[PDB]
């Protein structure tokens, strides 16, 4: 009965009550509606991320990779992904991507993405030191 | 950046 920009609205409104898995499942009936759209799949995939469900989380990734080669939010979500995977390469280049295109499309997130890079090469350097 | 669009 809701069309695809409602059914986004109202996980949007879950998402920001910490109703997770519920908003993830609004995204979903939202991808019924239209599955096309890659804001969906970047909305859904940061659910899963806070329910540590990283494989869902890294194919949302992809699929919204898929329909929009330059998305920001999904390069940044699968690098976070990766990182928490310990995947910390692949998660660092994607976080550098992530910054590259914030700088593109004029975008700022309040330092996020640089603070994001700087967690993640300190976490690669604390299993590197470990090592020794 | 951790937010929904
Ligand atoms: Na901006």
């Amino acid at each position: 009965s809701p069309s695809a920009q409602e059914l986004k609205e109202q996980g949007n409104r879950l998402f920001v009550g910490r109703k997770y898995p519920e908003a993830a499942a609004c995204y979903g009936r939202a991808i019924t509606r239209n599955p096309l759209v890659a804001v969906y799949y970047t909305n859904r995939a940061l659910c899963y991320l806070k329910m540590q469900q990283h494989e869902q989380a890294l194919a949302d990734c992809r699929r919204a990779l898929e329909l929009d080669g330059q998305s920001v939010k999904a390069h940044f979500f699968l690098g976070q992904c990766q990182l928490e995977m310990e995947s910390y390469d692949e998660a660092i280049a994607n976080l550098q991507r992530a910054y590259s295109l914030a700088k593109e499309q004029r975008l700022n997130f309040g330092d996020d993405i640089p603070s994001a890079l700087r967690i993640a090469k300190k976490k690669r350097w604390n299993s590197i030191e470990e090592r020794r | 950046i951790e937010e929904v669009d």
